[PDB]
């Protein structure tokens, strides 16, 4: 089990989302074209609806077929975006979250893409959820993305 | 150790 | 149209199979690029009787004579401009689950 905390450089906001959320739909489209089955765990309802909106325009060009849970095609959409209230499509490989605490349902996966964002009012989330991720058995490392 |  | 193939496209201009977007909606709909039969409206009137497919047609107004699902699309420069028209697209795959999707 591998989890991968991405070093946000910059709190850059496009469009109403946040630098982390715009990252967030350029690994979607990415581990999707991979071949994955994606699940994007938000913090609430709000990020999840920002989020299923702009997974159709960002990355540009580019069809990324996604929906909310509970939405889309039966087993759900090969990127499916869900909030703590909502109950995931399961058969999924890689888990992209954007809680600020660790979620036990993380253990379900084995890969899972968590972020360390630039605002210093939220490194100490970050560093809690690095800490949860090492006591549940992952194989931590921090990237940049390219 | 956490390198952030 | 061959036993392999599990689509046809259907434009006035078609697309390269390699086109990104073509690519993204392939996938999409879980077809291999190998299983694709591009034609033009000019060859689909040239097909057997009762001919059988899924099809995809972009910037075509005219709703093929083919049986199986159909999804429609503006031309490909729109889907590529336009979340809204993605958007959309993905709606119609999905009304149509059970074609694409057994």
């Amino acid at each position: 089990k591998n989890a991968t905390f991405y070093l946000l450089d910059n709190d850059t906001t496009v469009d109403g989302l946040s630098a982390v959320e715009q990252l967030v739909c350029e690994i979607a489209a990415e581990r999707w074209r991979s071949g994955k089955r994606v699940l994007i765990a938000c913090e609430d309802e709000k990020q999840a609806y920002r989020l299923d909106e702009a997974l159709w325009a960002r990355p540009a060009e580019s069809f990324v077929p996604h929906n909310l849970a509970g939405e889309g095609p039966r087993g759900g959409a090969p990127v499916e975006i869900a909030w703590p209230q909502k109950r995931s499509s399961s058969r999924r490989d890689i888990l992209i979250s954007l809680r600020t605490s660790f979620a036990d349902f993380a253990t379900a996966f084995t890969e899972v893409v968590d972020f360390v964002p630039y605002e210093d009012s939220l490194k100490q989330l970050a560093r809690e959820r690095y800490k949860a991720y090492r006591v549940a058995g992952f194989n931590l490392n921090t990237a940049t993305w390219k | 150790d956490i390198p952030f | 149209i061959p036993a392999h193939v599990r689509l046809v496209m259907v434009a006035n201009d078609l697309p390269a199979l390699t086109d990104p977007l073509v690519s993204d909606v392939l996938r999409a709909l879980t077809v291999s690029p190998d299983q694709v039969l591009q034609l033009t409206p000019e060859k689909i009137a040239m097909l057997p009787q009762g001919s059988h497919c899924n099809s995809w047609r972009l910037g075509t107004d005219e709703p093929l004579s083919l049986e199986g699902a159909q999804v429609a699309s503006p031309a490909l420069t729109d889907l590529r401009a336009n979340p809204t028209a993605r958007a959309a697209l993905w709606q119609q795959i999905c009304t149509y689950e059970h074609d694409f999707f057994p």
